[PDB]
């Protein structure tokens, strides 16, 4: 149930970044997961999320196609690209998945959002 | 109900658990139960016994007025010469294998009661009455 | 067996204009009359088996109805493509009897 | 008025039909470590009580002649015996030259040419060496070739004969054929039977009783008897070409023995594998022989021409005579008496005339190792020799007979066994069931419909 | 236990009574229909014609509206054709194997009426019905 | 009624029509599911084969809420996310095999919300707030 | 869903006629085929009658005994081999088929009534 | 120019010439679809 | 009709289908004579 | 076995020129202690 983050740092803008979330204990197949950055002034805002059944990536309005997802079943792990960046976009990124676990009167609490530790990464010249 | 996804219950996932918890995975149990020269003619042979024993237990519960149910109502008493405690004690502090291993005699005899009074005297008496 | 008797033999009427026939019956039918269209020169077809429901290619114009003994055809649009020769057979008895046939001459 | 169509699931519905029929067998004679030719480890054990189901009213047609139990039977029987001697050793290098010289040895009194004293060279472990070895056959699997004559085996032109497995049992235990679930098996309960035509007294047992796969020809070994009269069932009474089969109100004792004490030698052929040879009598020589009692035997054939004079005509004569001739099968009577196969003589038996208005009789047997089973030409099987005093006691519960062409119509009706044909022995006992598929679905009108 | 005595008439029993007779051990010829090298081929080959036999039997009495009834009662009229006898020489002068031989022919248009005119029909007006 | 024939339609007939249309000839393709050594193990390894997903179909349909059902409604919700397009567009204007392609990725969760969050729910409320 | 029947002729009264309707499309086993003539004064009068499964035969009143009819499920030919013929027999003849197509909503026409083009039989002294 | 020359080897081929034109699939009863059809309680 | 899976490549063949059957005769002109050589128990070698 | 074989030349055969061999070799009878001196035909193809 640990979602160990790895990658990341300090960059020029126009690098390319790739974040790893490495995960374990939980269900990586059934899980919606997604990514959320937390910065200064505009706190816990939605980036990407992926399904978790199809390749179908949903973006936000305003950082569409800055972002790649991905995620792989095999190795357990999920991606997204940072290219084309620009200077708002220096905040920690958290990644969390969520999924309902289906039995629900056998689960008490059937709501599985579990969260990580996040990644500090900032853009500047 | 947008942006969640959806991992279901592993098989046997509520072996462990109390009965009343447990009786909300009965079609987790009942789904993997058919899953799906030399070599060949066990395992066909060890198929053919798994759809037979897959039968009877749909036979068994198909004479009776429960078949295609889950939970059923049976009009048999419960008499207290088996082991009998509260529902308190039993559906809330209590797995279905402990269960299992209290009754291992009585449950043959309980299959004799669901044909006899259950059915065959019930039936009878809709066959009372039997077509309008 | 069930004889059937028809309408007179010609009811020759102008183009456009709302053609109505029937045809009589000895005994019951019920649901089971069906009609018939043949061209000089073609086999017939069918138009309105069940005596209520039209057939596949009929058009709109065409239909019937009724029950028990009397039954009623109903031409909505008369056309030159539809001159012909009518005719109504029962199919609740054995011999199955054809009508007397209606012949209608475009005016 | 107003009639629809209802489904009953159910109704006492079959049509005949053929199928797949599985073993049966007590689990007395099935838990035993002994093997037996015909595998009975692998049956299902049977009901301690079978249901036995009278219809009342029920008028089934059964025909004994076109019977598909029997086929399956014979093919069942047939792949038995193929696939029980696989495991065994094949005697193909025993196909040498034979210095044979009669067994005058010590006693001879009436088996004056037909045990044979054989030396061969034989093989070894080694491949290189050969050993001298002796048997000790019989005149009926040696043939001469062109004092120390030179002779060969009777097979060896023709097949390879396999050896029998020496720890397995030529012993006929009843097996019981089942029909799958949603089959049935109905059984004729009547006492006056033929064979053919309508049974008014059928019963629905789930299945048969013990059928013993007996080898036999010329005279039906113990089995099902008759409850009321002697028997006879033929598929054309009146005609020469179709066996006559008889069943037996009383059974007849016949005692068949072995007098010689034989003695079994190991013979190593190969790596592995050795040919147990007939080494050396010890003791007194004599012919093998059965004896049937004349007082029983006279009773029973009065009983046959007694039952046969209402199928022929009720003044012609009834005379009984030997065998016409062919194979060693077919002219004498064959069994199997504790793994020794015997050829026995019937002509001491079949030897009567019959006008409208206590011994015993003792058979000459002929004793052959080398057979050619089921006239199957190209597979043999090397019966090995069983030391000690063999006897047998066996019950004739029928015979097989064959009837001449009718001389100047019905004058004299002349019947000699006849036999060979092993689909005749399995009628005897499998006459009385049939096979049938059961239809529970039937549809029927009533003046009830759905209620919506 | 009041009523003493027990005898059954056996499997099969009533094959030589009529239909309005042997339409009422319908049950004794259902519960006994499955009930649950060579030797060990056609002991393998025997218990699997008495699967498909049986669930044969099972699917065409699952896809009409009769899944688990023993008398079953359905839309489809009886046209005059299959039989022209008027109730009385079939229920009380005919057995169920003479019915059998009689219709054999139309086990086909019976079974087609039954399954694709009415009760794919009754089902989609239940559809229709349960949808306001 | 007199002069008529019978002709069905043939299994998979309707394989080109729109699934509104092709919904009423569901008896027709359910017949033909179940069809009643050497190299007479191709024979019997098929005649278990059909046997296996006939009764995999049988279960996976009973642990729902429909037992010898063919169509069966369920008030299980139908989400947003498995398909976007409205009634008129799916049973009036696309076939059975191109809504088969577009649900083939969603069964899976399909079907776990119709064994778990609706039969063993529906019948765990009928022998607790019904049947005391 | 064509009828290519044929026979006919021109024959005197007394002989024999063998009219073979020749079956193609439709399925010849479903249908239940009749035998319908055609002539001056008798409007579509029938003539025979054969059923699709099972081989009962019906016959019209004038015609009954004398003219009998077969057919070959195999072949997908249907026979009215004509005897003891009359004067009044001559017409054209139209090999007539019927059958329902039970699923009846899927059909909407679930009535075939294809009938054949028609031959004509001439008899006369 | 296009030089061809006879092959053959391979006795698969001999056969892609009579199955060419047949396919086996499997079937699949079960289908889900949406209605406004709600079941009782 | 010419069916092939890459027709563009020489690697894979090419299987012609013919409209018309193109008939063949095929003869042996020699009367040879079966002879059986028997080389062992129930065995026999058929030889020219 | 050592097949002894020669040319046929036999009839007038055509140039088959070198295509038939006449090969007479020991073969092994029914029984395994005596042997036989058969001889058999044989295409080029078969033999080297
Ligand atoms: C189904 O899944 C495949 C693979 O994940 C994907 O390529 C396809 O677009 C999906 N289809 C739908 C309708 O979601
Ligand atoms: C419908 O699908 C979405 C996926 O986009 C999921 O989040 C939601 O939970 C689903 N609805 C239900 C009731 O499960
Ligand atoms: C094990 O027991 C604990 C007792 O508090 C319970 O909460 C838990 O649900 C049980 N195990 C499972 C996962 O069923
Ligand atoms: C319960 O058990 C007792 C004794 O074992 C017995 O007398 C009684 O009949 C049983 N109750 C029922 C309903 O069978
Ligand atoms: C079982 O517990 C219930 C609590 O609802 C109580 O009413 C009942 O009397 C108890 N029965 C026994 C036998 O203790
Ligand atoms: C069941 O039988 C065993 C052995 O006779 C016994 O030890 C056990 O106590 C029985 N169970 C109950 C609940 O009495
Ligand atoms: C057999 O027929 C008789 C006379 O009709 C009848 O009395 C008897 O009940 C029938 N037997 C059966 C099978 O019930
Ligand atoms: C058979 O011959 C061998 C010698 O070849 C001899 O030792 C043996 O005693 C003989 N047996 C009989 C029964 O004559
Ligand atoms: C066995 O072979 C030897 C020579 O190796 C020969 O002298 C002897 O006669 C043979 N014995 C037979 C053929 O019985
Ligand atoms: C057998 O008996 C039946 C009467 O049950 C008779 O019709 C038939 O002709 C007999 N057959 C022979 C061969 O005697
Ligand atoms: C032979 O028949 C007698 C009856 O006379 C019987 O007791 C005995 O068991 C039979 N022997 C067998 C069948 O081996
Ligand atoms: C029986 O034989 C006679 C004369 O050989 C023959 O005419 C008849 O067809 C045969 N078959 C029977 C009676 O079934
Ligand atoms: C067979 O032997 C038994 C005893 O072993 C004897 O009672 C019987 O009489 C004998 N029968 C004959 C025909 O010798
Ligand atoms: C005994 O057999 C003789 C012929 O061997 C015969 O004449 C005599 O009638 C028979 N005895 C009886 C009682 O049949
Ligand atoms: C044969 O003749 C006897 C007279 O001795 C008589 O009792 C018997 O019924 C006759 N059998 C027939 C004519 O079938
Ligand atoms: C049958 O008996 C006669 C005596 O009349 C005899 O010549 C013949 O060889 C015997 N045949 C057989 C096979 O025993
Ligand atoms: C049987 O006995 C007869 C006369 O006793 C005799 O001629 C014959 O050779 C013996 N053997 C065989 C095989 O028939
Ligand atoms: C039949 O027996 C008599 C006296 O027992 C004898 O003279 C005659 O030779 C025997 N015939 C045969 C063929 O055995
Ligand atoms: C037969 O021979 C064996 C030894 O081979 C001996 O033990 C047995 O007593 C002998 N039996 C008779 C009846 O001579
Ligand atoms: C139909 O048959 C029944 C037989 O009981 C009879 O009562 C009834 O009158 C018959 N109906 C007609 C119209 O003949
Ligand atoms: C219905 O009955 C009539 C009257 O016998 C018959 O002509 C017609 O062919 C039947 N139709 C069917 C579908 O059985
Ligand atoms: C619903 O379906 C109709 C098709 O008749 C379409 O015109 C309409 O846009 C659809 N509505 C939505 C919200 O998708
Ligand atoms: C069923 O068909 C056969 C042969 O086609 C016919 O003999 C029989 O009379 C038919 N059954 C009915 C009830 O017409
Ligand atoms: C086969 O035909 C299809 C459709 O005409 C075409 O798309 C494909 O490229 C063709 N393949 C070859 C090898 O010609
Ligand atoms: C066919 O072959 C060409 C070159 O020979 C290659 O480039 C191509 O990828 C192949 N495959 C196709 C067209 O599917
Ligand atoms: C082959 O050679 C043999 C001599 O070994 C001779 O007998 C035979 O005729 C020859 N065959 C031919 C076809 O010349
Ligand atoms: C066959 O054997 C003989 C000696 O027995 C030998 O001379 C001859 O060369 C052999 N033939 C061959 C090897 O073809």
């Amino acid at each position: 149930a640990h979602l160990v983050e790895s990658g990341g740092g300090l960059t020029q803008p126009g690098g390319s970044l790739r974040l790893s979330c490495v995960v374990s204990g939980i269900s990586f197949s059934g899980h919606y997961m997604h990514w959320v950055r937390l910065s200064s002034g505009r706190g816990l805002e939605w980036v990407s999320g992926i399904s978790d059944i199809g390749d179908k990536r949903w973006y936000a309005d305003s950082v569409r196609g800055r972002f790649t997802i991905s995620r792989e079943n095999a190795k357990n792990t999920l991606y997204l690209q940072m290219d084309n960046l620009r200077p708002e976009d220096s905040a920690v990124y958290y990644c969390t998945g969520r999924a309902i676990l289906y039995p629900r009167a056998y689960y008490k609490d059937h709501r599985s959002d579990v969260w990580g530790a996040g990644v500090l990464v900032t853009v500047s010249s | 109900a947008v942006g969640i996804g959806a991992v279901f219950l592993g098989f046997l996932g509520a072996a462990g658990s109390t009965m009343g918890a447990a009786s909300m995975t009965l079609t987790v149990q009942a789904r993997n139960l058919l899953s799906g020269t030399v070599w060949g003619i066990k395992q066909l042979q060890a198929r053919v016994l798994a759809v037979e024993r897959y039968l009877r237990d749909q036979q068994l519960l198909g004479i009776w007025g429960c078949s295609g149910k889950l939970i059923c109502c049976t009009n048999v008493p419960w008499n207290s010469s088996w082991s009998n405690r509260n529902l308190s004690e039993i559906w809330d502090n209590m797995t279905w294998l402990q269960w299992d291993k209290e009754i291992s005699n009585y449950t043959q005899i309980i299959y004799g009661l669901l044909e006899e009074s259950q059915n065959q005297q019930e039936k009878n008496e809709q066959d009372l009455l039997a077509l309008d | 067996e069930i004889v059937m008797t028809q309408s007179p033999a010609t009811l020759s009427v102008s183009p456009g204009e709302r053609a109505t026939l029937s045809c009589r019956a000895s005994q019951s039918v019920a649901s089971d009359l069906v009609w018939y269209q043949q061209k000089p020169g073609q086999p017939p077809r069918v138009l309105i088996y069940e005596a209520s429901k039209r057939a596949a290619g009929c058009p709109d114009r065409f239909s019937g109805s009724g029950s028990g003994t009397d039954f009623t055809l109903n031409i909505n649009s008369l056309e030159p493509e539809d001159v012909g020769v009518y005719y109504c057979q029962q199919e609740i008895d054995w011999p199955l009897t054809f009508g007397g046939g209606t012949t209608v001459e475009i005016k | 008025e107003n009639l629809w169509v209802t489904v009953y699931y159910g109704v006492p519905v079959w049509k005949d039909a053929e199928t797949t029929l599985f073993c049966a067998s007590d689990a007395k004679a099935y838990e035993t470590e002994k093997h037996n030719v015909w595998a009975t480890h692998a049956c299902v054990p049977t009901d301690p009580n079978p249901q036995e189901i009278h219809l009342e009213n029920v008028t089934e047609e059964f025909n004994m002649w076109k019977n598909n139990m029997v086929e399956q039977m014979h093919t069942d029987i047939i792949s038995l015996w193929d696939q029980s001697l696989k495991p065994c050793v094949k005697l193909t290098p025993l196909c040498v030259t034979l210095q044979c010289t009669n067994v005058t040895n010590n006693i001879t009194d009436d088996m004056r040419g037909e045990l044979k004293n054989c030396s061969f060279n034989m093989t070894t472990e080694l491949r290189d060496k050969k050993q001298k070895v002796y048997s000790l056959f019989y005149r009926l699997d040696v043939v001469q070739i062109n004092s120390n004559k030179e002779y060969r085996l009777i097979n060896c032109n023709t097949s390879a004969c396999t050896q029998a497995c020496p720890k397995v049992s030529f012993e006929p235990i009843p097996i019981h054929y089942c029909a799958p679930a949603g089959f049935a098996i109905l059984k004729c309960k009547d006492k006056k039977f033929n064979g053919t035509g309508p049974c008014p007294s059928v019963s629905t047992v789930q299945c048969t009783h013990g059928i013993k796969p007996v080898v036999s020809t010329q005279l039906l070994l113990n089995g099902s008897l008759a409850e009321e009269e002697v028997m006879i069932r033929s598929e054309n009474i009146t005609n020469n070409a179709k066996n006559i089969l008889v069943q037996f109100n009383t059974p007849v004792q016949i005692n068949c023995t072995r007098p010689n004490n034989n003695t079994r030698k190991s013979i190593r052929i190969g790596p592995g594998q050795a040919f147990y040879a007939t080494g050396d009598i010890i003791g007194d020589i004599r012919q093998a022989h059965c004896n049937v009692s004349k007082a029983t035997w006279n009773e029973t054939l009065g009983k046959v021409v007694k039952q046969l004079r209402k199928h022929f005509g009720n003044n012609t004569i009834i005379r009984f005579a030997n065998s016409s001739g062919g194979d060693l099968e077919v002219t004498t009577h064959s069994f199997n008496c504790g793994g020794e196969f015997f050829y026995c003589n019937t002509s001491g038996l079949f030897n009567s005339t019959w006008i409208s208005n206590n011994d015993s009789i003792t058979l000459p047997c002929r004793i052959k190792q080398i057979i050619n089973m089921w006239q199957r030409i190209g597979q043999c099987m090397y019966a090995p020799p069983i030391q000690g005093v063999i006897r047998c006691v066996s019950n004739i519960t029928g015979l097989i007979l064959t009837r001449d062409g009718g001389s100047t119509n019905s004058t004299t009706e002349t019947f000699r066994p006849g036999g060979g044909d092993m689909r005749d022995n399995w009628r005897s006992e499998l006459y009385k069931y049939k096979v049938v598929k059961i239809e529970p679905l039937g549809v029927a009108p009533t003046r009830c419909k759905r209620r919506v």
